[PDB]
RNA sequence: AGGUUGACCUCGGAUCAGGUAGGAGGACCCGCUGAACUUAAGCAUAUCAAUAAGCGGAGGAAAAGAAACCAACAGGGAUUGCCCUAGUAACGGCGAGUGAAGCGGCAACAGCUCAAAUUUGAAAGCUGGCUUCGGCCCGCGUUGUAAUUUGGAGAGGAUGCUUU
């Protein structure tokens, strides 16, 4: 059980992973790639009334 | 009060009075059993101060003990393994006499918790000490909140688990650099110095 | 002196642990015990073990 | 038939009780030699007796340990199955008023210094 | 009656009245006792190891614990545990090796009881037995049970307000 399970990651590097998929979020030809059905999809990134 | 010229008196162990006194009582403890119980303290004011009261539920027990050291069970008294360079002769025990006496006396009286102990004699092959115990299943001790801390199942037996002052004494718990092995429990402190300690992100 | 007691130690006494009924179980239905009855005006019985 | 209920038995005092369990002994001893010299439906009647037997016995002595409950209510010592069980550890636990006795100097420091209720405004 | 009648002290008896101990479990805990294989070219210091086996004693935790402490600073302030101190100070044949502690950050925090005093204008204290539950008895105890005091103080005064 003292094999090493968990991996330190620097939290610069998590964030900077975070922000790279937050802007590939929106790319529209990502998210086909990657395999969404966006295509009814009115805007990307879509944003919603918080009202609703 | 008396019982400090009794302390006076009984620091002076190479006077006239005490050494006469000492002889005559390590005669009649001679001639008695090795373990007897004593109707009252010969040392009022050394019972007094390590706990005895004049109360229901306090008994004196009086106990001689071989005195030196100890030889390992082995046959012909010989080891067999590495030369050590040294004989079975000269090997001490861990613990003190007084402690040996107070393990003695509770054997003796199981129902009892043993208090404290005092030395009150000795000679060339025997200590004498007389052991304070204190019935944890009288009405008397389980009222009086200075002493019904005995009753406890914790304190089943304490001189043999070291918790009396002997074992105390023997077991090094005090503050300080001189005792930086003991203090906390020396087999406790080797595990928490030898345990290995990983963490999750290591 | 003779034993006083404050409190019995026993509330209830208990009842005859060996009785007649679980002495006499039943009888014998071999041909021994059936000859025994016309031959030697004698009964044969399965008792218990204790009984004597 | 042989097959006594309960709340029957609930209300018998001991003297028919113990004719009860009388006559359901003397039948069991009987129909266990017709079970042994012929086969029949006397088999259900036997485990009835049987049961019947084990309940009129439990009433009996539920109803003597009963009464001797209320004999020893008001006395100081009891008979040792009648004591509570527990464990021997919680008997040999010291009792509530001797584990909260305090003295009396605790008792003038906690009348007269308590702990308090306060707040601290931020 | 005095060759008698008793009081204490010590030691005994009882299937006396009431209780308690033993064994199990033993992963963790507190002690005692205690190796060798192994690693040092071999090997009596050493290392394995203050370990395994053996023995005694507890609990849901145990143990420790309110300084005869650390320090040498502008001083910290019971105990325990984690990180760090630090593979450091230090110890060690012919060297293989061994190896803490103060400070600092954190988890959690909690403080107290006796002996040594004459209540002396009143043993004020307590086990047990019987109770009509008001109490009454047999006793323990003055070779000291209550209240008071514990070094942070306290005892005595003075003083005027607060507290239950």
């Amino acid at each position: 059980i003292w094999r090493k399970w968990h991996v330190k990651i620097n939290q610069g590097q998590k964030r900077f992973a975070t922000a790279s998929a937050l802007a590939a979020s929106a790319v529209a030809p990502l998210l086909m790639a990657r395999g969404h059905q966006v295509s009814t999809v009115p805007e990307v990134p879509l944003v919603v009334d918080s009202a609703a | 009060g008396a019982l400090k010229y009794l302390e006076e008196l009984s620091k002076k162990k190479q006077s006239d009075v005490v050494r006469f006194l000492l002889r005559v009582r390590c005669w009649e403890y001679r001639q008695l059993n090795v373990i007897h119980r004593a109707s009252r303290p010969s040392r009022p004011d050394k019972a007094r101060r390590l706990g005895y009261k004049a109360k229901q539920g306090y008994v004196i027990y009086r106990v001689r003990v071989r005195r030196g050291g100890r030889k390992r069970p082995v046959p012909k008294g010989a080891t067999y393994g590495k030369p050590t360079n040294q004989g079975v002769n000269q090997l001490k025990y861990q613990r003190s006499l007084r402690a040996t006496a107070e393990e003695r006396v509770g054997r003796r009286c199981s129902n009892l918790r043993v208090l404290n102990s005092y030395w009150v004699n000795q000679d060339s092959t025997y200590k004498y000490y007389e052991v304070i115990l204190v019935d944890p299943n009288h009405k008397a001790i389980r009222r009086d909140p200075r002493i019904n801390w005995i009753c406890n199942p914790v304190h089943k037996h304490r001189e043999c688990r070291g918790l009396t002052s002997t074992g105390k004494k023997s077991r090094g718990l005090n503050k300080g650099h001189r005792f930086n092995k003991t203090r906390a429990g020396r087999r406790k402190t080797w595990k928490r110095h030898n345990t290995l300690s990983l963490w999750r992100y290591r | 002196l003779s034993r006083a007691p404050k409190y019995p130690r026993k509330s209830i006494p208990h009842e005859p642990r060996l009785d007649e009924h679980k002495i006499i179980i039943h009888p014998l239905n071999t041909e021994g015990a059936l000859k025994k009855i016309e031959e030697q005006n004698t009964l044969v019985f399965i008792v218990d073990v204790k009984a004597n | 038939n042989g097959k006594v209920k309960a709340g029957q038995l609930w209300s018998k005092n001991k003297e028919e009780l113990t004719k009860i369990l009388g006559e359901l002994k003397t039948e069991l001893s009987q129909l266990r030699i017709q079970k042994i010299s012929s086969s029949g439906a006397k088999l259900n009647k036997i485990h009835d007796l049987r049961k019947s037997i084990a309940r009129v016995l439990t009433v009996i002595n539920a109803k003597q340990r009963a009464q001797l409950r209320l004999f020893y209510k008001n006395k100081k010592y009891l008979p040792l199955d009648l004591r509570p069980k527990l464990t021997r550890a919680l008997r040999r636990r010291l009792s509530k008023e001797d584990a909260s006795r305090v003295l009396e100097k605790t008792k003038k420091r906690l009348t007269h210094f308590p702990q308090r209720k306060y707040a601290v405004k931020a």
